[PDB]
C-alpha cells in the first residue's frame, strides 16, 4: 500500500535546524536572504498553500509537456508562419524574444529563494520554481526555434537578452530588479505579486485568447500550460507576506508590492499593450487591453492583494489613468522607432480599427488620431522620410521607455526630473520616480542608453551607430511596418 | 473611476481553466458541488473563467464523475492555468474562498 | 552601414557548429546574459548590492576559463528529458515502496534496525537538504547555462532524495512507533556526535560563497564522500540487518550520485584546459578534505556503534 | 558648443533628444525642434513658436540665446505657441 | 544491464508443440485454422518482419495516444463543426459511421489468427493486432462522440453497423466476408492484403492529406497515427503468403488476395470516390480519387504484391477502366439517394467543379454531365419532386451497393447476372459474379437489400418503409445535399 | 418520422441516469453479430462462420437476455490499460536491468538453475496457451465488454510469455550447461509433471462453446496457475536466495487477480437468471479433476530431486 | 398482377426496381420505367421506346405483354430508343 | 501506359505522418544512402520518401539528425506507411524489393 501525501508531508519539510558552527546569520546573511531580522523559528510556520511532492511533479510535469510538443508537432504545417496576418507573426517575434531568456533568469530567482529563504516549505516549493522557469526557458527557446530558417527576427529569441537594444534593457532592467538583483524574500513577494500571479495572466492568459481566436493553437496551448505552472509556484507568494505582516514588516511588505507593481506595469504596457490594441487583428481582439487589464490586473489580481491584507498601492488613480492612455503612446513610440526593434509593428489604424479605438477608448481620435492623421497623409503621399525618425527618444532612468504622454487636441506631457549627486535624472512618471528614491543605491549608476549615446559610448554617435550598438547584424533584422504600409489603401 | 471600483470590489473566486478536456467537466463540477450558488462563467476560448461569490468547491469525486475517466486532484494543474481567490487543496476537493467580502 | 544576410538554420551563436544543433544545443546554451558585462553583471547600478556580489564570488572566482559556455553535460539532459528518466525510476521506487510495504517488509528487519534507522538513515533528511540548498547556490552562480542546468537537475535530485527519507521514516515509523522516526531527528542531527562532523562540513561549505569554491567543495569533495562513506555503508548494514528495501532505494539513488559525478569530472576536464586551474582545485580538495575525512570517520563511528 | 536638449514639442506624444547650440536663440532652438515633429506627428500652424523650462509658466524671450537662458545640458523644455 | 530483443526474440515464439491429448487437427480445425493441410513444423519458419514485443508495444502506444488525444483537447475550439465546409462534417460523418465498428470487428479477425493460425509469430503479432483494432474502434467511438450533441448523424458512428441501412450492409458484407467470417490463413492474406495495405492508406492517409488542406488537424492527425499500428500489424501478411507459395498453394493463395482486392475496390469506391472528388471542398482536394489510387494502389501496393511473388490479377485491364468511372456513378447513387445515407452528400457539381471533375477525367460533362443537368434544371425551377425518388436502386448481391455504370452520351452499362441452385443473382461486374463463383456457401442464401424488399421483409413496401427498415429514428437523420442545394446558385 | 433533438451520448446510452464515462462510450454493444439470430455475420445464413456462431456462441447453454449490461469492474480501456501496463511493465523491467546489475543470479542456491529449467521456463508454453484461450473466448464472447476483458487477458498471457522468454534467455547466461532455452518443448511434451497441465489445455483449447471456454479458463484453469504454480513458485524461490522471481510473480498476480475480478463479475451478472447456476457448477464439475490432476503432477515435479 | 424487373433506362447511370403487371404491354412497361428515369436524371426526347432483355439485339413487339413475353420476375431490362 | 509506369517502379522508402520525423527523415535518407537520389513528396499530412531498390535508415544516423536520444522501435509513431518490404532492428530499418521491374 502507499500513504498518503498528507501524513508524510510535514517531514519533507523539517529541515530547519539552529547553525553552530557558523552563525544564522552567516548561514541567512541579510543581503541575499531579506529575512529583516525575524528570526528562523518564526518561519517555520511557513504553510505553501499549493502543495506538490517529488514523484507526483515529475510524472504531471513530464504529461504537461507531451502535450505542449505533440500539438507543436502535429500543426507544424498548418501555415500560421504563411497564412498568419504579419501583425500576429510580430507579436510571436517580440513576445519569445522578451520573454524566453528571461524565464532562465527567473530560475535564478527561485534558486535565490531555495538557498536562502529561512522557511523550509519556500526552499522546497522554490526548488520546483527552479524547474518550472527551466522548463519556461527551454520551450520558449525550443518553440521559435524552428522559424530560424524563414526570419533572422526569429534569432532574438536568443538574442535579446545578449543585445542593447532598447525593449531588453527594459526586460532586463525589470527582470533583473524583481528577480535576480533582490534577496530572497524580496524575490518571494515581488515577483510573485507583479508578475506571476499579476501581469503574467496578461501576456500568457489574455495573450492566449487573441492566438486562439486568430487560429495559432501551439501558441495558445503553450503559454497558458506555462501559466499552469506559474499558478503553482507564485504561490510561495501569500505565505512570505503574510509572515511579514506578522512580525510587524507589514509597511516595508506594501512599499516592494507597490514599486515591483508599478514596475511590471510600464514593461508590459511596452510589450502587451501595443500587441492587443494594434498588431492582433481586429478580429482576433477577444478584448482590448484595457479590458483584459480590468479583468486580470484590477479584478482579479488586486483584488487578491486586499484579501492577503494589503492596501490599495497610494498610486491607484495615477495606475487607472495610465491604462486608458500610456500604451496608446507607447505603441507610437514603437511603431514611429519600429527600426529599432526586432518585431515587424502593426500601425493598427485603418479606418475600421480607429473606430474599434475609439470605441474602446472615447477621445482616441482627437488625440493619438492626431498624429496618426499626419503619418498617414505622409505615407499617401509618399513622403517617406517623415515617418523615419532622425533622432532618438529621450528615455525612463527607471523604466528604459521613452517618455511619452497625451497628444492631439488636449496635449498634456509631462517628465519628473531629479537631480542626485551630480547628476539629472528624468522618469516617466511621479511613480517611478519614487521607486527610484526607495532604493537610490539599487539604481543610481545606471545609464539608460540615452545616457549612454550622450556619454561617448556608443560609437558613432549616429542613430545608424546606435542600432549597431543595439545588436543588429542584418538589415533584415530591423523593423518595418508588418504590412509594408498596404493599409494606407484602406483610408 | 466607478468602472475601476465596480471592478475592484468583486468577491468573485473560483479556477480558471486552460482550453482542454477539463473545461466542461469543471463548469459542470462546479454547478453540482456549489448547489445553491449561482455559476457564472465567462468563455475566452483560449481558456474560461468559471465563479462563484465567495467560495467555489472541485471536489475529485464529481469531477471524476464528470470527466468520465480516473481522475487525482494534483492533476488539475494540467489544466488550471490561473484562478481567482485563495486556495484550499486537499486529496478530496479543492476550495477557492475569500477572507474578505469587499 | 548594414550587410544583408540570409536567415540561419539555428541560433546565430551556433550556426557555426560542424553538426546539426541537438534539443540540447538549442535549449541550454550560452544562456546566462549576466557575464556579458563584466562591471554590471544586472542591468542595474554597477554598484548594487547584487552586481558586487557577483562581481566579487563570480567574476573574481581564482578559477578561470575563457569560455565556460563550452562546457557540456555528458548526459545532454534537459528539462523534458529529465523527467521522462526520472518518473521512469521514481515509479520503479515507488512499485518498490508499494509491494514491499504489502509484503510488511519492515516488520522482518532484524531486532534494533529501527534504531539504528532512527539514529542513521531518518536525519539523512537534513544532510540531503543541505546538497539541495548547496546546489542550488552553484546554480546561481555558476558562469555558465550548461553548468547551471546540471545544478537544477541536481538540486532536484536531493530534494527527491530527502522525499524518499521523509516517506520512509514515516513508513517505518508506523511499524516501530517507539523509536524517534520522525519526532528527533532535529535534536540528532544537532546533538548526535555522529552528525556533527557533518553539520560543521556543511554549515561551513554552505558559507562558501565563491562558485568555484562552492562547485569543487560540494560536488567533488562532500558528495563522493557521502557515495563512500554513508550511502554504501548504509547498504552493507541492511544487508546484515534483513533489510532489502534499503540497498534497493540507494541503488537508484546512487543513479542519480553516479549522474552527479559524471558532469562534475567534465566539468573539471574543461576547467584544465587553462593549467593554472590546475593548482586552484588542488588547492580547495586540499582544504575541504579533511573536513569530509572527519565528517565521514564521525558517521561510520556511529553506525558501527553497538 | 553643443548643446542637448530633452524637448516636448505642443500636441506631439513624446519628448526627444534634440541637440542645439550653445548660441542659439530661442526662435532657433524651436525650429531644430519643429524639425523633428512638425510634418511627421504634428500638424503645421501659424502662430509664433516659442521655448520654456518644462512645465514652466514663463516664456524665454524670442531672442535670448541657449547660453543667455541659464538651462543646464539634458534639462526638459516645452516648446510651444503664444 | 538490459539484454537486447534480438537475444531473447526466438523464445517469445517458440511456442509450438505437437498435440498428443488431442488431434493436431482438433486443434487447428481447417475451418477456423485454414492451414491447407500443411504440417505444424512447416508453419514455424514464419518471420513476421515488423517486430514488436509486450514492453515495446504498451510504451510506445502510450506515446501514440497520448498524442492523439492531446492534439483533440488543444482543438477542440478550433471551430471545425462551425467553421467547416458541410461536406467536410459530412466525410467526417460518413467516415466515422462506416469504419469505426468495423475497427471493433477486426479485432475478432485478428483473434482469430492469435487462436487458430499454426504460426506462433503470427499468433503474438495477431495479439498486438487485436490490441491495435481496440484502440482504432475505441479512438474512432471517442472522437465523433463529441458531436453527438451537435447532430444526431454522428449518433451513427456507433449506430449504422447495428442497422439495415444499405451503406452500412455493404460495409459489413465486406469485413464479414474479409475478416469476421473466414478462417485465420484466409484472415491473414486477404485483409492485410486488400485493405491494410490497399485501401486503408486512400481512407487513412489520402483523406488526412484532405483533411490537413482542410485545415482539420485532429483528424488528420488521429487517422495518420492509426495508420501506423495497421503499417506494423499487416506484416503478417508477407510471410503467411511466403508459407504459402513454398508449400505449393500459389493458386489458392492468388485467388484470395485477388477477390479481397476486388472486394475492397467496390467498397472504398463508394465511401471515399465521392469524398475525394465531391464532399471536399474544391481547394481541398490535394489529389483526385483516380490520382491518389495510381499512387497508393497502382504504385505502391500492386507494386509490394509483385515483389512478394503474385501475378497482377486477371483483372487488371477492368480494374483500371473501373478506377475512371465507377465512382463518379456511385457518388450520384449515394446523392440521389441521399435520404438514405446517414450523412449530407454534397453535390459537388458548381461550375467550377465541373471544370476541375472534366480535368482529372476527360469526357466528365458528357457523361454524368448529362445526369447533373437534368437535376440542376428541376432545382432552379423549383421541381424537388423530381430531385428525390421513389423507387430503390437495383443492388449487387455480392458488393451490396446500386447496380450502375456510364451514363448520358456513349450510355454503356451491364449487370453481370447468374443463375445458381434455383435462384437469379445480379452483379455489377464480371469480377464481382467470379468472386461469388468462387465460393457459393459464402453468399448463396444471403438476400440483399432489394431481396429483402420483393420478398415482403419491408413493411410497407414503400420508399418510406425501407427507411423506417433502415434504423432511421428521426427526420433529422437522413441525408440531405449538404448546402441546401446553394451550389444550385452557382 | 418524426422531429428529434440531438442526443449528450449515443442513443443507447441516452436512457443512464449518470454522465456515460469513456468506458460506457468506447466499449458497450459493439457486437453487431448479436443483432441477428439467424446471420450472425453479414452473409449468407448457412456460411460456415454463421454456423459456428449459431452453434458455439447462440446456442450456448449458459444465457442472459442482457449480455451487454456486463461491466468490466475495473472498467478498463485501452488508453487506460497500457498506462496502467506502462506502470508495472517499466517498473518489471526495472527490476530486471537492477537485479542483473547485481549479478542476483550467480547467487541463487545451488542446483536452482536446475529447477528453474524444468520447473519455470516451459511456462511459456502453458503462459501460450492461455493467450490462445484468452483469443478465443474473445472473438465467441456475446457481448464486447466480455470481448473487452479478454483482448486485455490476451495481452496479459503474452506479458507473462515474454516475461518467461526474457527471464529464460537471461538465466541461460549465467548457466548454459542447464538446457535454458533449448530443452522446454521436449520437457512440455514429454516430462510427466507437465502433462497434466498440457492435457488439460489442449482439451481446454477445444472446448469451442463460449460459456464453457469462458468457465473452465477463467474459474477452473487460472485460479489453479495462481494457487498451484504461481505461489509455491514462490515459495521456492524463496527457499533457493532467488529474490527476483517472487517479485516478477506478484507482478503478475495482479494481472491474474484483474482477471479473477472480471470473471467473478461477469459469473455474478449470469447468476441473474437462476438457470446459469447449474450449468456453470457442472462446468466446473467437469473440469476440476484434470485441473486437480495438473496441479498435483507440477507440484510433485516441482517438489523433487 | 405485380411484375417485378430491374430496368437500365437508355442514358441513365444506373439500373431501378420497377414493379409492373403481368399483362401490361411493352409500352406500358416503357412508360412505368420512364417515370422513374426522364426527366429526372434523362433528357426528356422524341421517338419511340422499346423494351428488350438486358445488352440483347432483339427489341419486344410494342404490343406484346409481359406474360407472352417469357421473362422471368427480376430479370434485367433495357428501355431504349429506336 | 500510365497505369504501366506507375506500376512498373522500384521506388521505395518511408511514408512519414505531419511531424517532427519528417525532416530528420528526409535527412537520414540523403546520408545513409549516398550515392542514391532522394525523391520526397510533401502531402501535407505526410510526406513519401523513396529511393530506387534500397533506403536504409539507421538508428544513429537518425538520432543525430532528430536532436535527441532515439530508439529504432520508436519511429512506428511516426511511420504511416512504406514502399518496399521491411527489415528492421535495432540499429536500422531497410526497405528494399527483391525484384527489379
Ligand atoms: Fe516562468
Ligand atoms: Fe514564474
Ligand atoms: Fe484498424
Ligand atoms: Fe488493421
Amino acid at each position: 500500500a502507499m500513504h498518503p501525501r498528507k501524513d508524510w508531508y510535514e517531514l519533507t519539510r523539517a529541515t530547519n535546524w539552529t547553525p553552530s558552527y557558523v552563525t544564522e546569520e552567516q548561514l541567512f546573511p541579510e543581503r541575499m536572504s531579506g529575512h529583516m531580522g525575524i528570526p528562523l523559528e518564526k518561519w517555520e510556520s511557513y504553510d505553501e498553500p499549493y502543495k506538490t511532492s517529488y514523484p507526483e511533479y515529475v510524472s504531471i510535469q513530464r504529461e504537461k509537456d507531451a502535450g505542449a510538443y505533440s500539438v507543436k508537432a502535429a500543426l507544424e504545417r498548418a501555415k500560421i508562419y504563411e497564412n498568419s496576418d504579419p501583425g500576429w507573426i510580430s507579436t510571436l517575434k517580440s513576445h519569445y524574444g522578451a520573454i524566453a531568456v528571461g524565464e532562465y533568469a527567473a530560475v535564478t530567482g527561485e534558486g535565490r529563494m531555495a538557498r536562502f529563504s529561512k522557511a523550509p516549505g519556500n526552499r522546497n516549493m522554490a526548488t520546483f520554481g527552479m524547474m518550472d522557469e527551466l522548463r519556461h526557458g527551454q520551450l520558449q527557446l525550443f518553440f521559435p526555434h524552428e522559424y530560424c530558417k524563414k526570419d533572422r527576427q526569429f534569432d532574438w529569441a536568443w538574442r535579446a537578452y545578449h543585445s542593447n537594444e532598447w525593449a531588453a534593457i527594459a526586460a532586463k532592467h525589470f527582470f533583473d530588479d524583481i528577480i535576480t538583483g533582490r534577496d530572497a524574500i524580496s524575490v518571494a513577494i515581488m515577483l510573485t505579486f507583479s508578475f506571476e500571479t499579476g501581469f503574467a495572466n496578461m501576456q500568457f492568459l489574455g495573450l492566449a485568447a487573441d492566438a486562439a481566436e486568430a487560429g495559432d493553437y501551439t501558441f495558445a496551448n503553450l503559454i497558458s500550460s506555462i501559466q499552469t505552472d506559474e499558478s503553482r509556484h507564485a504561490q510561495q507568494g501569500g505565505p512570505a507576506l503574510q509572515l511579514l505582516i506578522e512580525n510587524g514588516k507589514r509597511e516595508e511588505a506594501q512599499k516592494k508590492v507597490d514599486m515591483a507593481i508599478w514596475r511590471a506595469w510600464r514593461l508590459f504596457a511596452v510589450l502587451t499593450g501595443p500587441v492587443m490594441d494594434y498588431y492582433t487583428p481586429l478580429e482576433d481582439r477577444s478584448q482590448s487591453f484595457k479590458e483584459f487589464m480590468y479583468e486580470w490586473i484590477i479584478g482579479q489580481f488586486e483584488r487578491s492583494l486586499i484579501d492577503l491584507g494589503l492596501d490599495k498601492p497610494w498610486y491607484w488613480d495615477l495606475f487607472l489613468k495610465d491604462i486608458d492612455e500610456l500604451h496608446h503612446s507607447y505603441h507610437m513610440g514603437v511603431w514611429y522607432w519600429r527600426t529599432t526593434a526586432w518585431w515587424n509593428p502593426a500601425a493598427g489604424v485603418t479606418p475600421e480599427e480607429r473606430d474599434w479605438l475609439e470605441e474602446k477608448y472615447p477621445g482616441w481620435n482627437k488625440r493619438w488620431g492626431r498624429c496618426w492623421d499626419v503619418i498617414t497623409e505622409n505615407v499617401l503621399n509618399d513622403r517617406m522620410d517623415l515617418v523615419s525618425p532622425e533622432t532618438l527618444p529621450s528615455v525612463c532612468n527607471m523604466s528604459q521607455i521613452p517618455l511619452v504622454g497625451v497628444p492631439g487636441d488636449d496635449w498634456n506631457i509631462e517628465v519628473f526630473s531629479l537631480e542626485h549627486n551630480g547628476r539629472l535624472y528624468h522618469f516617466g512618471s511621479e511613480v517611478d520616480r519614487w521607486v527610484f528614491q526607495q532604493d537610490p543605491v539599487q539604481y543610481q549608476n545606471h545609464m539608460n542608453i540615452v545616457d549612454r549615446f550622450l556619454a561617448g559610448q556608443i560609437q558613432p554617435m549616429t542613430l545608424e551607430g546606435a542600432l549597431k550598438y543595439m545588436g543588429f547584424q542584418s538589415i533584415e533584422e530591423m523593423g518595418k511596418d508588418a504590412h509594408d504600409f498596404a493599409w494606407a489603401d484602406k483610408c | 473611476s466607478t468602472l475601476a471600483d465596480q471592478a475592484l470590489h468583486n468577491n468573485n473566486v473560483g479556477p480558471i481553466i486552460r482550453a482542454g478536456d477539463l473545461v466542461e467537466p469543471v463548469i459542470e463540477t462546479a454547478e453540482i458541488d456549489n448547489p445553491g450558488k449561482e455559476i457564472t462563467v465567462e468563455d475566452r476560448r483560449a481558456y474560461v473563467r468559471i465563479a462563484a461569490e465567495g467560495e467555489l468547491i472541485l471536489t475529485r469525486k464529481t469531477l471524476e464523475e464528470q470527466l468520465g475517466r480516473p481522475f487525482n486532484m494534483q492533476e488539475l494543474e494540467i489544466n488550471l492555468a490561473s484562478f481567482a481567490g485563495q486556495i484550499q487543496a486537499d486529496e478530496d476537493q479543492i476550495r477557492f474562498y475569500f477572507d474578505k467580502t469587499m | 552601414s548594414f550587410e544583408s544576410k540570409k536567415p540561419m538554420r539555428t541560433w546565430s551563436h551556433l550556426a557555426e557548429m560542424r553538426k546539426k544543433p541537438s534539443e540540447y544545443d538549442i535549449v541550454s546554451r550560452k544562456l546566462h546574459y549576466s557575464t556579458n558585462n563584466p562591471d554590471s553583471p544586472w542591468e542595474l547600478s554597477p554598484d548594487s548590492p547584487m552586481n558586487l556580489w557577483y562581481k566579487q564570488y563570480r567574476n573574481a572566482s581564482p578559477l578561470k576559463h575563457d569560455n565556460w559556455d563550452a562546457f557540456t553535460d555528458p548526459d545532454q539532459l534537459v528539462y523534458r528529458t529529465y523527467n521522462l528518466m526520472q518518473d521512469g525510476q521514481e515509479s520503479y521506487v515507488q512499485s518498490l515502496f508499494d509491494q514491499f510495504n504489502e509484503r510488511e517488509h519492515d516488520q522482518m528487519v532484524r531486532e534494533g534496525w529501527e534504531h539504528t534507522m532512527a539514529r542513521c538513515y531518518s536525519p539523512l533528511r537534513y544532510l540531503f537538504h543541505c546538497l539541495q540548498m548547496s546546489s542550488a547556490y552553484v546554480q546561481q552562480m555558476a558562469p555558465a547555462s550548461t553548468i547551471s542546468n546540471c545544478c537544477i537537475l541536481q538540486t532536484a535530485d536531493s530534494l527527491r532524495w530527502l522525499t524518499h527519507t521523509a516517506y520512509r521514516t514515516h513508513e517505518l515509523s508506523l511499524t516501530y512507533p517507539d523509536a524517534g522516526l520522525g519526532e528527533h531527528e532535529r535534536e540528532l542531527w544537532e546533538k548526535e556526535p555522529g552528525w556533527q562532523g557533518l553539520r560543521e562540513l556543511m554549515e561551513k561549505q554552505l558559507t562558501a560563497f565563491d562558485w568555484g569554491e562552492a562547485f569543487v567543495s560540494l560536488n567533488l569533495v562532500v558528495k563522493p564522500m557521502i557515495v563512500e562513506s554513508i550511502f554504501k555503508p548504509l547498504q552493507q548494514q541492511a544487508w546484515e540487518n534483513n533489510d532489502t528495501l534499503l540497498p534497493l532505494l540507494i541503488d537508484s539513488q546512487l543513479k542519480d550520485a553516479e549522474r552527479h559525478s559524471r558532469w562534475s569530472k567534465a566539468l573539471v576536464k574543461h576547467a584544465l584546459e587553462n593549467p593554472d586551474n590546475h593548482a586552484v582545485i588542488e588547492g580547495w580538495i586540499e582544504k575541504w578534505r579533511p573536513l569530509a575525512d572527519r565528517a565521514a570517520e564521525a558517521y561510520l563511528s556511529m553506525l558501527s556503534s553497538d | 558648443s553643443a548643446f542637448p536638449v530633452h524637448a516636448a514639442f505642443e500636441k506631439d506624444f513624446l519628448v526627444q533628444l534634440v541637440v542645439v547650440d550653445l548660441n542659439d536663440s530661442m526662435d532657433q532652438v524651436a525650429e531644430k525642434v519643429a524639425y523633428h515633429c512638425v510634418n511627421r506627428r504634428v500638424a503645421p500652424r501659424e502662430g509664433v513658436m516659442r521655448v520654456r523650462k518644462h512645465r514652466s509658466t514663463e516664456l524665454f524671450p524670442r531672442d535670448m540665446t541657449i547660453a543667455e537662458s541659464g538651462l543646464n545640458p539634458t534639462e526638459v523644455i516645452d516648446v510651444v505657441f503664444e
